[PDB]
């Protein structure tokens, strides 16, 4: 029981850790995936 | 009077009338010395419209001369276009004559009215063990299919066609379809084994044809099944029309190609600024109104296979009943691959189809669902640290995904196998039977295109 | 006046023409020192127009006229075992050519009535292809992979599977360095596959144009055969790359741009060009050569390339080319890299034909073998978190570990139609259900060599008439059980 | 009371008319002047006073007071709240009622979700029991 | 038949000319009374063209008289420039005088036909075993030399200048614009007093410079390793030679920027520019010829996770060969410091190096990989826990990394012995030797810095 | 010796310039043409030799040799050295010092992380001692 315990406890932990560095590289993409659409659209308000 | 054309870009040509001549929108134009004509988009002002080029362009030079119809584009309809395939502007290519009929009608015009507007109000019966049970169809209804390519769009499609419209009283059935050159002449010559042919009208355009021509295809075969739904003779009243389109999105297509030409600026992920009028427009007239029943298939092409694109999220809003294919499900061998989930009908109401119905439904949805938020769990934790009923749930939801599948009649080609049509009754029987229990110790082998539950019962003892 | 006018702008290879009023759209106009352009688009002022050739000698005010034809290319059977360049010419210095014919290089398809459903067998030498993706005289399939995977392997093994078949073979390639192409051209010399095959030439050095009209060309030289009631095949090693020339030659020819750049109108680009691969009727060919063959079908097979980035199936012309093919041949670096020299992708990549295109032994032997590799994917990546498994689920798994480790060849080792038959019938038996996991290409090849070794006639038989009768089958039961003893591995 | 079915397609008809308008561009090609179009509308939805409904009606109506409530529909694309119409609408509104597509298929029928909506009025809005 | 600057915008200048006289693409133009030239991009019409400034840009007004030389920008080239630096222009910067050589060449050419390119793919050997074994490189090939700041990365251009040189008779070129790092002494020192400077040719160039002249800069030595390779010795063969155009800056530019070796700007010229057609053109001017060969050598530098298959693929895509510098390796007192696994090259195909080198080679590389996963084990304990048939394969892999060092020429000055350079038959003969365990007997270190097997047997010989 | 307080505000000085001069975006967040500023200005920090000394000052000054040393500053968000400008400025430098917040959070007071901090001059800039 005991040795269970420490195991899932460490589980636990791990994923915590996990998801705080992909929430970043989350953050990091939506802000990189918004410019790239801008600058196509302006493109277009050149194409005239 | 006569236009001169001035400049022509790609499949985009303007042309310069006199002060007085101007054509209105959408009216025809021909080329003198030409097969080609023109239709009108803009009017620019100044005596100068736009136009697209409704043909091939060869030989095409500037200073050439046009003359107005003063007209839109008109296509023949009667029941002489019975048995005859056509092309865009209605002219056989069939090499069997011309059409003997003098009864023309515009290709564009406008939708019902709200209070000519009707209410389904019987069911549609296929022998799909999935469609019938979690997606019913009803008489004068609208359906449609979405899945990415080489999922199976143009397989189900055939197998509707072959189970409902292939035998019934006076369906003066419709078929403006485009795609393949190689499905098509498939298609001309199968029928014309069955002596379908003499009760059904086709309106063909390749692939390879201008923008013209794939932007005005679908509107010819709106056209042609409206005087079907809207004839009556002595009180007949016409008959029930059936429809299949297998070229809604390459109008999508046509209209993006040319919008940035025409001068427009460029909306969402490259998309025309005008998506869902154009999509509105022509999804209004595709209806069953007071006068006449309209039974209606559509195919819908999801690009990128996600469903959150601007063109296949507009179209969920015009359809009654929508069936979602995904790439996994055919991936893992399961055809029909047909998602319990996801796929809903406006008619699966304890009011419409029943009580039994109406439960047996949502039971395989909710157990299909709780098992599948048990994925991760799996993955993570090993098998046997789950409740014995989450072991039941994982184990029934496999073998119900397994029976959702059976052989069709007309993929005998790909596996060998005889096609099945299984009756509604026996797919409810079947249900009830496997959410209660029974049929645990089957394994789930046998559960493999394997039409009624009896036929699972035999298979049980191969293997 | 109405034919001859000026330049006014050079710059990139694209010349802008003042002048020039009866000017038609696709026209060929020459320029002093013999160089030849296009015009592709007649504003209301200027005609603009693409250089075929070195656009460095021209200035402005240099003079210009139209020729009044349009773009034409010979053709014939004496560009046999020839490597030319977009427009023909000879570059690998053998003399000049005789050429007869000259065929256009822009020509629309043969409409639906004049078509025939494809019920002939292409053989390309690989068993994974041979057997669940097969490919019949005038169906379009397609290649698609990531770089390094191997597609160009797999086009040129087809066509020198086409030795002894009669079939000619067309090889475009668009946008490779020279290094390359000469290497392609000495290993097709060196196994005689250049009797039959033409070369068609577009490197990173020519110009944009040349590498845009290059497949038009070489579908314009292939089409001679389906034109005539025979057989021909055509490879454009790439695609993409001419997605990228026309995308640059419309940009600088002021074209608004779209998505990922590409402006309008790339789908009717690779529409165009894949539409013209189909088998022919009979009646047509009678038309056309006004009754000096009869009884005669023509057909024209077509295997483009397109490679992805990073595995994206999701861009622009990675999803506008799919929907236009009959079947896609998938490729995978994670299985390239793993082991599996063939990585092709079951479950992912399939055939529209079907069984149509297939020997009837081949057809009856190989029936859903696609299916169960598909299923024993999946089954195999769910049984490793299972704490227990049934005897269905075990033999399953072993049946798919066997058939995935028995549709592994080597390059340059075409199989013939009875290797695969025995092969299929074999597995299909289940023969070597006992047969270690381990050394199974050592005991396939070791059964190979005794069946040609013995029961010659037998082999010799299936090879020219693929049928399988009682009496077919029952010798190759026998020799089998015959190998199964009484030899060594 | 009053429910608009769908903001999002008025404002995609809005995107519609002023791209071809030629207004300037934005994030997802909306024009500068949208979350104004949203607020200028959401922002009459309000309770007048008993001196407001005295003035308006010069005497006819004393001791009264107004209201007038508004219930605004929208459709999200896989969940994702953080669109640019969503979040526009969102910090608008006085709460949200949040409906999952995973409830609906569990069995929970008006599958509306505990924990991430809320209301800003509270409990100063219900009868006494 | 003169022209004035009407504009001057970053680095474009645009300049009017009468109607009769317009310069060419690629003409010179020179500035009177100002240092500055410019070259000919593109043709505008009405007797205007447009120019990038080469020549230092300073007291630029606009309406400044400029002159027509009518021809390219020429380069002097023979083999009085070696030793010399000098800039894009060729005037030397050295002090050290003018050039004797008297003949030049126009730097921009065709590339050559196809049927000037080689018979067959020949190997490139070098003093290096470790790169002729893990690695190997091509005549006309293309390599990249991956790697942190940490390694100079100059020891192993010094090196292979020398040795292709002592071996092949090849004399080298360099080409670079700035310096990423300075801590080294700067590379004109570091040749000059390492007695390689006889044989090598230096262009450089400045950020603080006009931006044309940091363009322009591999044009400028791609002419001159041209000349060095046609020329012929009295048999008539040709000289191979290496051009070290290192990359001139990060992905930011280098994305643009090593795309500048083959013919795109990295952002440099914001008005309309003409690199189309020197794309390809710039690429395929690298190849084995009959008579000769001109291999590219280019650097480039990653921060991490962005090299070989997860780099973005902009440059990896083009290259033949990648050669990976480790930091650990070189803190591990190994050098050079290449990493074996790391390392690819296209060249190891059985059929174009043999089956015999393809067999030894792919063997190693499967006991470095076992030894890197056993690595950990080894770090947990010793051969004790350590079973049999795994001590020797970690003993052969300390063996063999350990080997791969040897004494470098360059290192004279340091080293009592003048260096190795080992034939790459030796070096297949030892590694297969090594692999058959024969030389399992040999004791430890020494097959370290002893350079060849032979010599290493001497090694442990004396001690 | 010169010290610039950040250089990243001088790159958003710089682009809120080139957009404001109608220049396009771009896919980065930053134009491209920020690496040569940040390469120009570090180029200069040089030392000279004796003989240069001389020819400068005409004979004035023999026997010296000069110099100049520069310790520019970067910002990092939340600990990311893989954004654009950052990268750029790391190749351009002959070594870096990383001061991690989470060391001085933790009672260290000078946060010099020296698992990745290197000077790649040792010993020639060191005195004997
Ligand atoms: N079936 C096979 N068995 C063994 N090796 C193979 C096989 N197919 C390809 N290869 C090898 O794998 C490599 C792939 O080369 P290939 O020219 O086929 O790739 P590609 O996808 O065309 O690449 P590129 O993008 O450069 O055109 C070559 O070294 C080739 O010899
Ligand atoms: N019921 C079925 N049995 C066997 N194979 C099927 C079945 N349904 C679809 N397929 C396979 O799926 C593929 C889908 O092809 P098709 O439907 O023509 O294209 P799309 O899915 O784009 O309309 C076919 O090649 C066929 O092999
Ligand atoms: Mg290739």
């Amino acid at each position: 029981q005991s040795a269970r315990m420490v195991a899932m406890k460490a589980a636990t932990d791990n994923a915590g850790q996990l998801i705080k560095d992909l929430q970043l590289i989350y953050n990091k993409l939506r802000q990189a995936a918004i410019t790239q659409e801008i600058s196509e659209i302006v493109g277009g308000a050149a194409a005239v | 009077s006569s236009g001169r054309i001035i400049q022509i870009i790609g499949a985009v040509i303007d042309v310069e009338f006199e002060r007085t001549s101007v054509p209105k929108i959408y009216d025809a134009l021909q080329v003198d010395g030409t097969e080609t004509t023109l239709e009108v988009q803009q009017q620019l002002g100044d005596g100068v419209v736009r136009t697209i080029a409704m043909g091939s362009t060869e030989g095409l030079k500037r200073g050439l001369t046009v003359t107005s119809t003063n007209a839109p584009i008109s296509v023949p309809v009667g029941t002489a276009t019975l048995g005859r395939i056509m092309d865009v502007l209605g002219r056989p290519i069939d090499e069997a004559g011309p059409v003997a009929t003098e009864e023309r009608l515009p290709i564009h015009r406008q939708a019902p009215s709200y209070a000519e507007q009707a209410a389904s109000t019987d069911l549609l019966e296929t022998g799909i063990k999935v469609i019938d049970l979690l997606c019913p169809f009803a008489k004068g209804g609208k359906v449609g299919l979405f899945g990415g390519a080489g999922v199976g769009k143009t397989v189900n499609m055939m197998e509707l066609i072959n189970n409902i419209a292939k035998a019934h009283s006076g369906l003066s059935v419709f078929a403006g379809v485009g795609e393949r050159t190689r499905e098509g002449n498939d298609f001309y010559h199968e029928m014309k084994d069955s002596n379908v042919l003499d009760k059904v009208a086709m309106v063909y355009g390749q692939m390879n044809e201008p923008p013209g021509n794939r932007l005005r295809v679908a509107l010819t075969g709106l056209t042609m099944a409206e005087y079907f739904r809207d004839e009556k003779d002595e009180n007949g009243k016409g008959r029930d029309v059936l429809l299949f389109v297998d070229n809604i999105y390459r109008y999508t297509l046509a209209g993006t190609e040319v919008s940035a030409l025409l001068g427009r600026m460029p909306s969402a992920v490259g998309y025309q600024p005008t998506l869902a009028e154009e999509m509105g427009v022509l999804q209004e007239r595709i209806t069953s109104t007071k006068s006449g029943s309209i039974t209606s298939i559509q195919a819908v092409y999801v690009p990128a296979d996600d469903l959150t694109d601007p063109s296949p999220a507009t179209t969920f809003a015009h359809l009654d009943a929508t069936v979602v294919l995904s790439r996994d499900i055919a991936s893992s061998g399961i055809y029909p691959a047909i998602d319990p989930l996801d796929s809903t009908s406006r008619q699966l109401d304890p009011l419409v189809v029943g009580q039994e119905h109406y439960e047996i439904a949502r039971a395989v949805q909710n157990v299909l669902q709780r098992y599948k938020e048990l994925k991760d769990i799996i993955a993570i934790l090993g098998m046997d640290e789950l409740a014995e009923e989450d072991k039941l749930v994982v184990y029934r939801a496999r073998k119900i995904q397994r029976f959702f599948s059976q052989p069709f009649h007309v993929a005998e080609v790909f596996t060998g196998a005889p096609g099945k049509l299984v009756p509604l009754k026996e797919t409810i029987r079947g249900f009830k039977g496997l959410l209660a229990g029974e049929y645990d110790h089957i394994p789930e082998q046998a559960f493999y295109m394997v039409g009624g539950i009896d036929e699972v019962i035999a298979k049980a003892e191969k293997l | 006046a109405k034919n001859e006018g000026t330049i006014v702008m050079v710059s990139d290879g694209i010349v802008r023409i003042h002048g020039l009023a009866d000017a038609m759209y696709g026209e060929m106009i020459e320029f002093d020192g013999g160089l030849f352009g296009m015009a592709l688009n007649l504003e209301q002022d200027s005609v603009g127009a693409v250089v075929l050739g070195n656009y460095l000698s021209l200035q402005e005010g240099q003079k210009a006229r139209c020729t009044g034809r349009v773009l034409e290319v010979p053709v014939g059977p004496e560009l046999l075992g020839r490597v030319v360049d977009a427009l023909g010419n000879p570059i690998d210095g053998k003399g000049p050519i005789d050429a007869k014919l000259t065929d256009a290089v822009e020509k629309v398809a043969p409409g639906v009535i004049w078509r025939q459903s494809v019920d002939q067998p292409v053989q390309t030498g690989y068993k994974s292809v041979d057997t669940m993706i097969p490919v019949g005289r005038g169906q379009r399939e397609l290649i698609i992979g990531d770089r390094q995977t191997g597609k160009t392997a797999m086009a040129i093994d087809a066509i020198i599977a086409q030795k002894n078949s009669g079939i000619k073979c067309v090889y475009v390639a668009i946008g490779q360095k020279q290094s390359t192409i000469a290497n392609v051209v000495r290993k097709l010399e060196e196994t005689g596959a250049m009797a039959y095959t033409t070369v068609v030439a577009a490197a990173a050095a020519d110009p944009a144009a040349m590498q845009y009209l290059a497949p038009y060309s070489g579908c314009t030289m292939g089409e001679y055969f389906r034109d005539r009631g025979e057989d021909a095949l055509i490879i454009y090693d790439d695609l993409s790359k001419q997605a990228v020339a026309y995308r640059q030659i419309s940009l600088l020819l002021r074209r608004p741009p779209g998505r990922e750049a590409y402006p309008g109108d790339v789908f009717y680009l690779h529409s165009r060009l894949l539409e013209r691969a189909s088998r022919v009727s009979a009646e047509y060919v009678e038309k056309f050569t006004n009754g000096a063959v009869t009884g005669k079908t023509g057909s024209l097979t077509a295997l483009p390339i397109i490679e992805t980035q990073a595995g994206d199936v999701s861009a622009f012309v990675p999803t506008n080319v799919i929907s236009i093919t009959d079947g896609q041949i998938f490729l995978e670096t994670s299985l390239f890299n793993a082991g599996i020299r063939p990585a092709v992708n079951a479950g992912i990549s399939v055939s529209r034909v079907g069984g149509s295109a297939q020997t009837k032994i081949i057809k009856k032997l190989s029936g859903g073998i696609r299916t169960a590799l598909a299923q024993y994917r999946e089954l195999a990546a769910f049984a490793q978190f299972a704490s227990d498994l049934d005897e269905a689920t075990r033999k399953q798994l072993e049946h798919g570990q066997r058939v995935t480790e028995l549709m592994k060849q080597k390059q340059y080792a075409p199989y013939s139609i009875a290797d695969q038959a025995v092969s299929v019938y074999a597995s299909n038996e289940g023969y070597m259900a006992d047969v270690e996991v381990k050394k199974i290409v050592d005991f396939d090849a070791a059964l190979i060599a005794y069946f040609r070794s013995e029961y010659a006639p037998l082999m010799k038989q299936i090879d020219e008439t693929g049928d399988y009768n009682k009496d077919i089958e029952a010798a190759i039961k026998a020799g089998i059980e015959s190998f199964k003893a009484t030899q060594t591995y």
